[PDB]
């Protein structure tokens, strides 16, 4: 049991971490938004086109993160 | 009021005006594109943000590009 | 409700009770500074986050301090 | 006893849950008529029962003191103390049907994108020619290293970023 | 004539060309994929018709098909259920003893373990316990025998089959005209004669011929295979005679009119056979027979080919007043060139049905050994909810389709519709108050309830012992339909139901009905179920009212039904369309109806249902629904925590499957939150950074990894937790009521 | 003894979340690459697919394998 | 039934097929082969 | 020959009994918007507020709050019914103000003679970083 609850801490450190390290590396532009660095750090969104950008900024990252960092505590 | 800014990717394809449910948008001559037309912002007061001139775009990473400001009651897109 | 439910349904409810108030008899007489609108996008991520967090910390508490301070 | 545990033909909990399951089975068994049906199944569950703690017990599975079999997850510990088929013969039983797939797959998309169009060809699978790369990707391992030496298996910096 | 019959042969060659091409249906799809926005675009697009094509004679051919599609699969899926109980089952024991013995209709393959779900349901018999409530269908029906029900289940098969060979004629080969469809009052007529009417008088003449006899013959106490067959019921009118003394006579009563003669086998009686603790079946008989003649004489009302009858244009546009301007004009003319302003009324009514049916069937239980069943109760209950409230939402839906696809101004002005359009302000806004105020006074009494009983002063709380909240209302309705055989049907020997007083009906040693007291905690929760419909109703409405415009977003009906937002522009505009509005409706029907079924689950375990010995009845919870439901910790503690303690210890028996699958419902349901609370610029860059991975082991695929749509992640995720949710609370409800009742 | 490791351990996952927060912070309102030209803070950006994608392999094995021995338990 | 065929090798009928192809493969392993926990000789 | 038509409030009004959706106390302190239009025939025409007016031959007039239900309310006559409307903006001291189409001809149709405003002579990949417009007073987007 312990075996596979330390696997479980080891999931959510290093899916806290993908979210996180997703949001600080991305937080300058990707593909969908090459230009992220240019509305700031915290904005909405940049509207339903190029298929909808839903969360797509670094504090939209953030804010998914501390769900699994919740989890993972 | 947004910040509203256009590029010279454009091509003139008239687009943005068309998509725009505000009239912030006009097109204006110019001799960098085939179409012999650019875009312009000269309505930023009226501007929202909703962002449908660059859902039309055609330009790849968009022509126009709204930056989500400061919120007056127009900006706000308010009856009240 | 902060996450699932998102801004522009509560825009288009609060303009439903801004028509209330401005028609009602007797409350016209009130009115605001500040203009109601609904709760933006950052802030709707904000606050359910924030609820989303103290309710975990509560429920997690409560717990905690109960279930072991009860039998011992 | 590698870590504290024993050998399950030698702990008695073992012993005591398979008495725990049959006990279970038998006063299950005890409602119906010797010849019926639901006896039948009843004493073939008895049967693979005792079959499973058998052969439990001759693979040398370590109990705990639970009386449950545990999984030595170490070469070194498994191959010195016998136990190598827990973990480490599957760690590679399945590692050649998983590189298995993730070789038919990719020659099935690599053979398919110098085409015309080639999404057709993968919401309708060409049949024959995943059939054939279904039969003869059976040496991926030596496909796989005679690729990896050419630089054939990896694509340089002709791919895809962003602003870096 | 102008109702005929008007086809157009092979409009449609049978050819699998086409299915080889998928996305044929749409313009846009028919191109293939891209993006693997494609082939969730083919699934979502795939039957809505009146966007493939504008023409509405071949939309209502491909909705008649598709419906002849749907009866074929109902009929697989009925016949699938006879062969069941057939080949698989122990209804030829459970005959012999139903109360002793468990209906079970599924075997399971003794392989991974899994034979530990064939439970000793009794009889000599090992499967899954069912709760469908099959078996005692059959006993109502007369089938006494595996042999007749593996001959309607080949009959099942034959309709099927008869359903899909329907489906490919009236589409491929004859298939109707647009104004054989418009023909509204021939389908109204031949429905409430032919369907209705005539299918009631038809169970009517098997209720009369067929169960009546061997329901009699069991319930006196005879063996199945003792029983006279059916055929030999209707050949040997002597053995009707002898089971029914008027038999003997004949038909000559109903055409001499004497028809006080057919008392013996047509009755009033009310209540409930305390032999079985069903309704009586002479009773049902009465029933069907005079819903037969009502609904002929329903049937034959409107005007089709003769100047006699109706015609419900004129009616809707007589009937107008001052209040509501033009009246019912233009409605003719919207509800028969749009399926999707009927299949909102119909969704409507046909959820409310299933809700009617799901109360009604509890209180009046329609079938031998079925109120002693306590877990086919439960399970009646609780699905045909659940259906209703899903329908019901699917009628908010559709109405918003109308709203924004079929709406013509020109053809409404001035009528009810527009009238309700300019004031939809004041409507969405009296609900808004309506709902605070429900809110409220329903939850915060709850609120108090747990705050007084925290803070040491169980006298202010309100309670039955305390401050009362008595439903004088529905007391006086239960007084009125006990007292109903006294003075206002007296032709009634006792009253339609246990629920509103008397004794209680005992079978098998357990509680068939017993009168039901409705006090402060049923006051609490039937106005807790209240708030939860008005605000469900506003929601949906105002998904409805505000589909095509609002102060917000003016042109809402050029941006579509299904839409995910306007930008975040005029400070967001996020779930702005009537799409989004039902996506947040179905949150509330699952918040509604999970209240409504453990409001159900608590009052029949608390105060109807458990052994009894006849000498003070003990319920299965011991009667606490009136003393702790007061309170939100007494549904936790009294309802959730004391009643899951048969689901989670459930492991190594028969119900460990329900075991499983209340922690697989748990992970479902959560899984559907990572849906709901993300977004979709997340994942698209989540999937840039693996498809650079892709990239660089050349194994990118050619149609392109997309993220999931705004309103396609919200669809999954309301979807995935409407599952989580109600298969969650399935196999609390079954895993707790197969064990203890 | 139990408030305590759970406080702590609370309030380790809001910090060690706050830290990926403002190094999100950093790459957009204080990072120049004209100035790290080349440096590591460059090379992690220049590799984030690699980062992310790797981080993405880790957690995507880590919850098959850990909710899969879970649910065959 | 050139275009049978065709539709027989799309993506949901292949993957209903080969899906209880590689179901009722491992099934009858596991009805001739039963529990295997541990790979034995 | 086209310079910045006025208006009266003399021109009726389309058919309207009257929605819960009209006007608001901004309209009554703020601002609010009149739309003009001369229509050919009588016809039956949706309202951006909700229910359906009719249109009377000649001039029309009407009024909304937002710019939005105003070019809503154009961009359904100019697409359904093929006219030319332009709409205005009212203050509650009487100035009234030209809005739509300021030169007359509509803003996806060059006029030879408007000027570009907001437009950036480079691309916007060549946008500076953050960093360079750091203290710029207010916060700042490096659009500028
Ligand atoms: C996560 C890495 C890890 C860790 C912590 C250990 C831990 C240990 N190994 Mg080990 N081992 C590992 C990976 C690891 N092994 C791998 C990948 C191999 C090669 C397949 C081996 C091969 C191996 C051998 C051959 C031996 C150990 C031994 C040991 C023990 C000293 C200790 C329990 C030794 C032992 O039995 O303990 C004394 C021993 O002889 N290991
Ligand atoms: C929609 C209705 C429906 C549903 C849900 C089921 C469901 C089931 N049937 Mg059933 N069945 C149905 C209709 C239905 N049936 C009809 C209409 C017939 C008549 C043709 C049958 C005839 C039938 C037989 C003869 C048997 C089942 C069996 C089964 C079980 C396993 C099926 C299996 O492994 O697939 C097999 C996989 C593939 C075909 C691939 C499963 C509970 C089996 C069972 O219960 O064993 C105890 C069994 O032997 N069914
Ligand atoms: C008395 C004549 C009669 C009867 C019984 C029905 C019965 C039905 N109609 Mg219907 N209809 C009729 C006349 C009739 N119709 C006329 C005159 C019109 C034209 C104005 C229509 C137009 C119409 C439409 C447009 C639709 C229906 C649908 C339905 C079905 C509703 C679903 C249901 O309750 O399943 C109950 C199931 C049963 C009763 C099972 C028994 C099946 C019987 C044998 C078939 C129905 C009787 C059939 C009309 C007799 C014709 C036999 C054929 C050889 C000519 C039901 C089967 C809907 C549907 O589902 O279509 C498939 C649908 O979309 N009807
Ligand atoms: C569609 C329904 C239906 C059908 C097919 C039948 C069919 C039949 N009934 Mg029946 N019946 C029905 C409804 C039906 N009934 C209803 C609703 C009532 C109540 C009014 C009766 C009351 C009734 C009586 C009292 C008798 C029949 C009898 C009969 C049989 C001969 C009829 C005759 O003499 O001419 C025949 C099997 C006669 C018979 O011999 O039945 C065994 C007979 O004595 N029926
Ligand atoms: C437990 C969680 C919860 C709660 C309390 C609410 C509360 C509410 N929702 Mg909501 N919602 C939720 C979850 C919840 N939601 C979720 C998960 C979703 C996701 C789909 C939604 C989606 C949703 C929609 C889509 C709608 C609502 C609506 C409503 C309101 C209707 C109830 C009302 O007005 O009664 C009054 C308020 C209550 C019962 C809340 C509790 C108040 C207690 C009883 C007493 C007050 C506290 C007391 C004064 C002490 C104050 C202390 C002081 C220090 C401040 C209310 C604000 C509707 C609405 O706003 O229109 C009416 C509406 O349209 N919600
Ligand atoms: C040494 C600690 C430290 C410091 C100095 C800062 C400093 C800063 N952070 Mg940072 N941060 C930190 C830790 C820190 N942070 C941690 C640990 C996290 C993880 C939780 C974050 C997450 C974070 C984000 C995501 C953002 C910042 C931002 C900021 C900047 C603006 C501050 C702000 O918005 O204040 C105002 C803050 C508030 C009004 C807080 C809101 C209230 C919270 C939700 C608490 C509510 C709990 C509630 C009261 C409980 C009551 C229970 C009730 C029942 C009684 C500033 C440079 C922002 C920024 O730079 O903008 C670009 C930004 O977007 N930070
Ligand atoms: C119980 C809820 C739950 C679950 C299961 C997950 C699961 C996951 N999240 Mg998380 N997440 C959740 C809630 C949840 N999340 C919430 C509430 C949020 C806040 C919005 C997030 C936010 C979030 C972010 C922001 C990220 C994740 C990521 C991940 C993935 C991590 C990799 C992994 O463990 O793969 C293991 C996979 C599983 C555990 C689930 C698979 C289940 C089985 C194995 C699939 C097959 C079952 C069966 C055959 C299917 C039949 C279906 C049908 C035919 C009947 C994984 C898919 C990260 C990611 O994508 O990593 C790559 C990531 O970036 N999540
Ligand atoms: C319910 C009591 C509502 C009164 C009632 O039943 O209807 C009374 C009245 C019916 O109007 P008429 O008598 O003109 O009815 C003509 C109808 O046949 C429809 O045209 O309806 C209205 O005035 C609108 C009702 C909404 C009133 C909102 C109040 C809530
Ligand atoms: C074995 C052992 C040992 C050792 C230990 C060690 C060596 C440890 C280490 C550890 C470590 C080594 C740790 C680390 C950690 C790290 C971390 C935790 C990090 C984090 C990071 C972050 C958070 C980041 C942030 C950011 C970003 C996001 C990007 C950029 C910007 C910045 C930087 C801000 C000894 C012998 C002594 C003793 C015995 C045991
Ligand atoms: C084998 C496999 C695996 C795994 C998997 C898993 C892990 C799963 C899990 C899952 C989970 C973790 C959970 C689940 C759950 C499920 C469910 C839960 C289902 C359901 C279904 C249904 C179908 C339902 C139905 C119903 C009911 C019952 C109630 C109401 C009514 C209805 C009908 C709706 C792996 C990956 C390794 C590999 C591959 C394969
Ligand atoms: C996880 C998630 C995703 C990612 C989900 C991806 C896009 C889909 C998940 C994988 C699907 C199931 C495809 C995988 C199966 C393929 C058909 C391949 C099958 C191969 C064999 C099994 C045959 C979103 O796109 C999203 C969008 C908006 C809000 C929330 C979310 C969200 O939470
Ligand atoms: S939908 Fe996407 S874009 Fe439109 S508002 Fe919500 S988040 Fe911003
Ligand atoms: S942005 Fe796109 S649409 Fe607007 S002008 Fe330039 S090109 Fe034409």
């Amino acid at each position: 049991g312990d075996f596979l609850v330390h696997h479980a801490i080891a999931l959510g450190l290093h899916t806290t971490t993908l979210i996180l390290v997703k949001g600080a590396l991305d937080a300058r532009g990707s593909k969908l938004m090459p230009d992220k660095k240019d509305f700031g750090y915290s904005f909405p969104c940049d509207g339903p086109g190029r298929g909808g950008t839903c969360d797509i900024s670094a504090y939209d990252a953030f804010y998914l993160a501390v769900f699994w960092m919740l989890n993972t505590i | 009021a947004h910040i509203v800014k256009i590029y010279d990717t454009c091509i003139g394809c008239t687009q943005c005006v068309r998509a725009c449910p505000l009239d912030v948008l006009e097109m204006v001559p110019w001799d960098g594109c085939k179409a012999s037309q650019m875009a312009s912002a000269p309505r930023t007061e009226d501007c929202v943000g909703c962002k449908r001139c660059e859902t039309a775009c055609p330009t790849d990473f968009l022509s126009v590009r709204v930056y989500l400001g400061s919120e007056s009651t127009r900006s706000m897109g308010l009856s009240y | 409700m902060f996450l699932i439910s998102w801004r522009g349904y509560w825009q288009e409810l609060i303009e439903t009770l801004v028509w209330a108030h401005e028609k009602t008899p007797l409350a016209n007489l009130v009115y605001w500074k500040d203009k109601p609108v609904a709760l933006s996008i950052v802030q709707a991520r904000l606050v359910g986050l924030a609820h989303f967090s103290v309710g975990y910390i509560f429920t997690y508490a409560a717990f905690l301090i109960a279930s072991t301070s009860g039998r011992f | 006893d590698i870590a504290g545990l024993t050998p399950c033909s030698e702990s008695k909990a073992y012993a005591k849950l398979e008495k725990k399951e049959l006990k279970t089975l038998e006063k299950r068994l005890k409602q119906y008529e010797a010849d019926s049906a639901p006896a039948v199944a009843l004493k073939a569950t008895m049967e693979r029962t005792k079959a499973r703690f058998a052969n439990y017990a001759k693979a040398g599975l370590l109990c705990g003191n639970d009386g449950l079999p545990h999984l030595i997850a170490d070469p070194g510990l498994a191959l010195k103390y016998g136990h190598a088929g827990e973990v480490f013969i599957p760690t590679f039983g399945f590692l050649y049907v998983a590189g298995y797939i993730g070789y038919v797959g990719r020659q099935y998309l690599i053979a398919v994108k110098g085409e015309a169009k080639p999404t057709d060809k993968e919401i309708i699978i060409d049949v024959p020619l995943a059939t054939k790369l279904a039969w003869q990707g059976a040496g991926w391992p030596l496909a796989a290293v005679q690729e990896l030496q050419r630089g054939t298996l990896l694509e340089k910096e002709e791919n895809i970023t962003v602003s870096p | 004539k102008k109702v005929k019959i008007a086809v157009d042969r092979n409009p449609v060659e049978t050819s699998f060309e086409k299915w080889a091409k998928p996305g044929h249906f749409s313009r846009t799809l028919s191109k293939g994929p891209n993006t693997t926005t494609w082939i969730w675009n083919l699934h979502a697009d795939a039957h809505d018709f009146d966007s493939h094509t504008s023409d509405l004679e071949e939309i209502s051919r491909k909705v008649f098909s598709a419906h002849f599609g749907q009866l074929g699969i109902i009929f697989i899926w009925l016949s699938g259920m006879y062969f069941h109980g057939a080949r698989f089952s122990n209804y030829e024991a459970w005959l012999s003893d139903p109360t002793h013995i468990k209906p079970s209709a599924q075997v399971v393959w003794p392989i991974v373990g899994q034979e530990i779900l064939n439970g000793d349901v009794g009889g000599g018999f090992q499967g899954i316990q069912i709760t469908s409530g099959f078996f005692q269908l059959w006993r109502a029906s007369g089938i006494t025998s595996e042999l007749q029900l593996y001959t309607t289940a080949i009959g099942g098969l034959v309709m099927a089959a008869a359903m899909f060979f329907a489906g490919w004629f009236h589409y491929h080969k004859a298939a109707p005209k647009l104004e054989w469809f418009q023909n509204v009052e021939s389908m109204l007529n031949h429905h409430l004669g032919g369907l209705l009417g005539l299918g009631s008088l038809a169970w009517a003449g098997h209720q009369i011929h067929v169960s009546l006899p061997v329901n009699k013959l069991l319930d006196a106490g005879v063996d199945p295979k003792e029983i006279p067959l059916p055929h030999d019921l209707l050949l040997n009118r002597a053995i009707m005679a002898d089971l029914y003394p008027s038999f003997a006579k004949g038909i000559a009563p109903f055409f001499t009119l004497n028809w006080s003669e057919y008392s013996d086998f047509l009755t009033f009686k009310g209540g409930l056979n305390p032999v079985t603790g069903g309704l009586w079946l002479s009773d049902t008989a009465h029933h069907h027979v005079a819903i037969a003649v009502l609904f002929l004489v329903a049937g034959h009302m409107y005007r089709t080919n003769w100047g006699i009858g109706h015609s419900m244009k004129e009616i809707l546009e007589a009937h107008r007043g001052p209040f509501t301007g033009e009246g019912h004009v233009g409605l003719y003319e919207i509800l028969t060139t749009s399926w999707h302003a009927q299949l909102a009324i119909n969704l409507a009514l046909f959820g409310s049905l299933s809700i009617i049916v799901a109360h009604h069937m509890y209180a009046m239980p329609p079938y031998p050994y079925l109120a002693t069943d306590y877990g086919t109760q439960l399970s009646l209950f609780t699905h045909h909810t659940w259906i209703g409230g899903f329908c019901i939402v699917g009628a908010g839906a559709h109405a918003a389709i109308f709203m924004v696809r079929d709406y013509d101004p020109t053809n409404n002005y001035n009528n009810l519709l527009d009238r309700v359009i300019r004031h939809r302000d004041a409507i969405i806004s009296h609900l808004n108050w309506v709902c605070i105020f429900l809110g409220f006074h329903s939850f915060g009494l709850y609120i108090h309830n747990d705050t007084m009983s925290a803070l040491g002063r169980p006298q202010d709380m309100f309670s039955d012992t305390a401050i009362q909240l008595q439903p004088v209302f529905a007391q006086w309705i239960q007084n009125t339909h006990f007292l109903a055989p006294q003075l206002t049907a007296p032709n009634a020997l006792a009253a339609t139901s246990l629920t509103w007083g008397g004794d209680l009906v005992a079978v098998g040693g357990k509680v068939a009905m017993m009168p039901i007291s409705l006090g402060t905690s049923d006051f609490m929760v039937h106005h807790i179920h209240a708030f939860t419909i008005h605000v469900t109703v506003l929601i949906l409405l105002k998904g409805v009212l505000f589909a095509r415009s609002s102060r917000l977003i003016p042109d809402k009906a050029n941006l579509g039904f299904r839409f995910p937002c306007d930008g975040p522009g005029r400070g967001g505009t996020c779930q702005v369309s009537a799409w989004d509005h039902v996506f947040l409706g179905l949150f509330w029907m699952y918040n509604s109806l999970s209240i409504v079924i453990f409001h159900f689950s608590w009052k029949m375990q608390s105060d109807v249902w458990g052994t009894v010995t006849a000498s003070g009845v003990s319920h299965i919870t011991g009667g606490n629904f009136a003393q702790s439901a007061n309170t939100i910790n007494g549904w936790l503690r009294d309802f959730l925590w004391a009643q899951s303690s048969q689901v989670i210890q459930s492991y190594g028996s028969a119900l460990s499957a329900y075991g499983l699958i209340f922690l697989g419902a748990h992970f479902v349901w959560a899984f559907s939150l990572m849906f709901l609370f993300s977004g979709r610029g997340y994942w698209q860059e989540l999937i840039e950074s693996i498809v650079w991975a892709h990239n660089k082991l050349k194994v990118a695929p050619a149609i392109q990894p997309r993220a999931l749509s705004i309103t396609q992640g919200r669809a999954v995720g309301v979807a995935h937790y409407l599952l989580g949710g109600i298969a969650t609370t399935w196999s609390f409800f079954l895993a707790r009521i197969i064990s203890v009742g | 003894q139990a408030a305590l490791y759970t406080h702590h351990q609370y309030i380790a996952g809001f910090i060690m979340c706050g830290a990926f927060a403002h190094g999100a912070i950093f790459f957009i309102r204080d990072y120049d690459p004209e100035q790290n030209k080349g440096n590591v803070l460059a090379r992690m950006l220049d590799h984030k697919e690699a980062l992310i994608s790797h981080l993405s392999w880790v957690s995507l094995f880590l919850g098959f394998h850990t909710l899969g021995l879970y649910v065959h338990n | 039934m050139k275009d049978f065929t065709t539709y027989l090798s799309t993506a949901p009928v292949i993957a209903t097929i080969w899906f209880t192809f590689t179901a009722g493969l491992l099934i009858e392993i596991n009805r001739y082969f039963p529990d295997p926990l541990v790979f034995s000789f | 020959a086209w310079t910045v038509p006025t208006l009266n409030p003399d021109t009726p009004s389309p058919i309207f009994g009257g929605s819960t959706g009209g006007l608001l106390r901004k309209a009554q302190t703020e601002e609010f918007y009149v739309i003009t239009w001369e229509a050919k025939k009588e016809q039956i025409f949706e309202m951006p507020t909700g229910g359906a007016a009719i249109m009377r031959q000649g001039p029309n007039l009407l009024k909304f709050g937002k710019k939005e239900q105003c070019l809503a309310l154009t961009t359904q006559l100019r697409n359904k019914f093929k006219l030319t409307p332009c709409f205005y903006r009212v203050f509650p001291d009487g100035k009234v103000q030209y809005l739509h189409p300021a030169d007359g001809v509509y803003p996806e149709k060059v006029n030879a003679g408007r000027v570009g405003a907001n437009q950036n002579m480079r691309r916007i990949g060549q946008n500076v970083n953050p960093i360079k417009v750091k203290f710029s007073g207010r916060m700042m987007s490096p659009a500028e």
